[PDB]
């Protein structure tokens, strides 16, 4: 670990430091993925200058860590980001977010007929990669639209 | 433990080509031997929140042929369910506590699954979803092909009318896709065009698919043609008129079809169909109809009876 | 010849504490040994003037689970009848000729009771007349509780939401106001008051009751939470939303809550109830509607049968 | 404030420190009072014991500040929460969430009826303080509202 | 100019005592010697959205009193000004581009706040919003009110019936408070009682006030008898009638009220107020409909006329 | 006198560029100085057959600006014009001696034609004929864009959204191929793109156009962005999500609009256009509205007036 905190952004012993956060996605991912509801020492830093993205985000989640699959449900806003495990000063395993198979929750129905946006019923979308795109298919209506398309509303 | 015991059909692209298959193998016995006394002391709940008066009345009536009992609804004026906002989760969790299998049509998509996150251990059946899923219907319809064509396998299949909008015509292409060699004739007008992912799902999975612009260029190579009704709204009145008349069969098309040639229409039928066709032995939508109540009771026997000693 | 032979169920304060328990007591045997050909032959005319779907199902569900017929209707649109002006005496004592027991729901009060002048030997059963009774509804009511708690005396019932204009509350205050040492606990909003008369009563015949501000106040000592939904009509809008908060459960409320604790719900809910409610194990009115079936059969079957053979 | 442990820098350059946020307030101050639209570095301190408090939230959103107004909306929210103004790295000027007189925007009407939600229209609630609680009118119905509901809506 | 010059009139809350006293001046003078085109090439919108044909009818006879040209709908049913999500904002910000006034009632509250910030230059004025305001009936209240008593202020006056939910009476009485030396008397449902607000606001003002439970109790003190009708609606149809045998002004209740005392009532009356009353000199409401019209004309040409010449 | 006087105006084609620019310099004649009187003593006939608010309240409010009376209906609701075989000639022929003029929408195309055939004398005037003719809105159209732009010549006109089914964009397009050096850009679903008809007109004006996908393609080149509403109906819920995104305009897009490209768009709008472009210099709608008052008494003077007096 680098670690320089000259004065931005500290560091921890166990937990979680999501990195390479993009731009403003970093809030949409607390947000979408709730990462403030809990008693643990969150940190964020927001537009953290790195002349390499220019300004990006990270969110460190001390004690906690997220598994393959917490990691994966990034890959649509954050694909990039190095998920990294730290539980003793230093890193023990950094994480690259891969395509997941489902994108459940954190999404709402293009399709407003969707009987999904009234009854209590959790969002579910099987991810299907096809050029120069991502095909995602509603659990209900079984109606297939393009990730950008589901992401704009 | 028959495969189909105490599962939910709700859409075609759930059921494999094994399944198609049982359905319609156990609907040829059905249709042969009887079995009156087999649902004897069920309880079906047919709920139709979507008036479907006709999909309703052959399900209700597989149901008494089969021994059965409904208690059940139409529209929602005969339904006091969810007026100032229960919930369909809510309703479903209340009646798959008393009934013994849920039949719904829902004009909203992707009901008939939520329902069946709350019905616990009651199966659900699909009647429709809006513009979704029909599996029931696309069954019989596979039904009705096999049974005059001898063969669900190697077909020229010709979809006539609103390509796009059409449910029904979009379930019957992916199940004959499962199975070998069928051949696909679209002849629809250039605003109701079969949707480009059906097209690409034939496309990918090695099936001859053609455009045509009026049936005459087939009617020889055909074997089924299945003819739907385009609503008129989804057309100016008048853009209505001029492509109509090419997409609307009449018994003098008719000359040139093969034996075995059969036409096909989910009802109901207005113009596409010239009444002189249903003399022509060719027409078989009514007998198609009638099939209804075989493929209908199949599946309802499938889903509630462990093993199907027939 | 068993008590509740051939006789019209029209109120709850027409039973007696001995009938309550043999009705809930027939209950606990059909649900457990089935006599699904106990009425056959039988043909119970299902009158809904007031559409309840809900209400209606079950009673029909519970017709066909002993082996009955059924013929009847909802609202008033599926009905041709008393359009101008024939009356319901004349429509009872016309229906009263062909069927062999007559459950009928009815908007206005005293409908039911009305419907037993002319209906001669038939046996009237009520499943609702407005604002007045609806002891079908009690009677589960009273099952789904013998049945969790194990006791119909001895309770803690504590009573939230709409008391004033609840009907179903009303019945269950003088149900229960029939078995030993009952307490009771209202909780609800200025507006929404448990009518007076029904406080008389209690006051009358030693009953302990209280009125409380939370249902917080009193999660410890109760047995069951039966609570009620409030149709914010019965209130602005605006005022709806300033004591509503104070009468929602949520599973975090329920935290102090004896192990037996049931919460009770007619349904449908709303709000009143959150979902999270729903996982938790106290929450029991979907088994509550379930219930419905047997309370219903029961009576039924004490209503047609001069001997219970069971 | 400023995170200065047992030995870590992580101080701004100029800009405003909201300190003494009650824990799992930040997060709303953040979304709310949108103050993540900015491109600047912001600095987020999640549960950080204090001596006045063994958790609380910290945000530190460098090169901005505070106009009198901002700092009076977190009058609802977090009242014993202070602004302090750095500039050089020191503590230019202390203040404290005084009630405001006005809620804009982020608040509720509760009344189902009120022209305001279906309508183009940002919120806005006369705010006066009464016996038990604080009162809040809607501009449009001219509905008064505990506050207690207005936030729980 | 004039103070109420190019104003938005909204809520009389808005309005100040003098303001009200200057629209007062105004309508006694166009009773007096009436201006007939003081609004001549003016063009006015009646929008209606919620129907109020008594109003309707009665601010158009004013728009037409003074000369002025009206355009407008009534009844959202026309009013194809509801499309999906067509909002208010949108059709205000394109009528005002066409007229110089707008006259509206909104079935929501604020609406006809909402409406001036979409009005540009345009005066807005407010015939109702939903359970708010409704100005122009407290003012024609007033006019009437002074023009009998000779005075607004130390009048005893004697609010009746649906204190609760009343839409005028609550505006009246904050139109009151802004006078010296009134005391109220409220006579009312327990079920439909003033709110606390009011109330509470009454006591600021250091304002008597006082409860009643039956008009004969006060009918002696009381100069000013308003009189509203009790929405049965909001009602048990049984209360309602324990309650209403309690709350109607018959005319034998009249042979104590002093000679001054008036009964007003802003109409329709129906159960209230029986015929009796209608011939004895007490009785004021076709009077007070009469003079919606000065108090109506007088805030119109204030609003829409710089100098107040008459 | 004048070339439109006495005359029918009821389709575009019919008007000339001439006539179009006669009525285009008498607009802005009335918009500089009113002539309040012009019709006094008329009295017309406002028969809207298919309700158009917007537009009634529009045509009556210039009826009234010169000085004009009004009779009329709304909605063939009221119209008890609606007999068996009651037929718009025959009301046509009825009306006629009654008034001066007659202003009417109908819900079918060419009513408007066939009401002149019986019209007699008077002059009968298209607010709107089904999916045909809406003169009136093409007249304030061009008026709005030739105050803004200078001119009605060599524009490079955008055209966005419902191209297929648009009314009014099918009559803007003839009237601006009507003028030298217009360039076309048509943005919009394949659903619902532009009628060969219209292209096929241009084509022979050897007017040149173009077919686009998405605006930020013309941002920059356009003077005049004509928006219309996606009519989702005439799609499907999902194909119309896909859509949606495509064609609505935000004000980040204005960010390319050179200085005087002016956004305009019938009204209402609702999805296509965000609250953002309102505050934008760019912003025309609301303008494009008021506008539809100068353009109509333009209209109404040349036609019931003889000599253009102004
Ligand atoms: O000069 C001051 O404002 C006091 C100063 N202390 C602080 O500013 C502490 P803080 O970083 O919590 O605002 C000191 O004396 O070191
Ligand atoms: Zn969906
Ligand atoms: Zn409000």
């Amino acid at each position: 670990m680098t670690h320089d905190n000259k004065l931005q952004v500290e560091a921890i012993k166990r937990g979680t430091v999501i990195d390479h956060i993009p731009a403003q996605i970093g809030f949409k991912l607390l947000s979408l993925f709730k990462l403030t509801e809990t008693d643990q020492r969150i940190t964020i830093g927001l537009n953290l200058p790195s002349g390499e993205m220019g300004r990006k985000d990270l969110i460190k989640i001390e004690n906690t860590f997220l598994s393959e699959d917490q990691v994966d449900q990034l890959a649509l806003y954050a694909p990039q980001a190095t998920v990294n495990r730290i539980d003793n000063y230093e890193v023990v395993g950094k994480s690259r977010p891969s395509l997941p198979e489902r994108i459940d929750n954190v999404l709402v129905c293009p399709n407003s007929n969707c009987i999904s946006h009234a009854e209590p019923v959790s969002s579910s979308f099987a991810v299907r990669k096809r050029a120069n795109d991502i095909a995602l298919k509603c659990k209900y209506c079984e109606k297939e639209f393009s990730h950008n398309v589901v992401l704009a509303n | 433990a028959n495969p189909l015991y105490q599962k939910h059909i709700i859409s075609i692209n759930d059921l494999s080509r094994d399944d198609l298959n049982l359905v319609l193998a156990t609907a040829a016995k059905l249709k042969a031997n009887p079995q009156p006394e087999l649902l004897k002391h069920k309880v079906i709940a047919s709920c139709f929140f979507e008036a479907s008066t006709r999909t309703r009345l052959s399900f209700e009536t597989s149901m008494h042929r089969l021994g059965a009992s409904v208690v059940g609804f139409s529209d929602s004026a005969n339904t006091s369910l969810g007026k100032k906002g229960e919930t369909l989760a809510d309703t479903i969790s209340v009646i798959s506590t008393y009934v013994d299998a849920i039949v719904m049509a829902h004009p909203q998509e992707g009901a008939a699954r939520l329902a069946t996150e709350f019905s616990g251990n009651v199966p659900v059946l699909n009647a429709g979803d809006g513009s979704n899923q029909h599996p029931t219907q696309t069954l019989l319809d596979l039904f009705t092909i096999q049974e005059t064509q001898g063969r669900l396998d190697n077909l020229h299949v010709a979809m006539v009318g609103d390509l796009k909008y059409g449910r029904t015509v979009h379930s019957l292409t992916q199940a004959l896709a499962k199975f070998d060699g069928n051949r696909f004739y679209f002849i629809a007008p250039d605003a109701l065009a079969m949707p480009q992912y059906i097209l690409d799902m034939l496309d990918e999975k090695g099936i001859a698919w053609s455009l045509h612009s009026s049936i005459e260029e087939v009617m020889a190579e055909v074997d089924i043609l299945y003819m739907t009704r385009v609503q008129k709204e989804r057309l100016d009145p008048s853009e209505y008129a001029n492509v109509k008349a090419q997409f609307v069969l009449r018994a003098s098309d008719l000359h040139n079809a093969k034996a075995n040639m059969k036409v096909l229409h989910p009802l109901p039928r207005v113009d596409e169909i010239a009444t002189d066709v249903d003399k022509t032995p060719h027409a078989w939508y009514f007998q198609q109809a009638g099939n209804g109540i075989f493929a209908r009771q199949a599946l309802l026997a499938l889903v509630l009876n462990r093993d199907l000693v027939l």
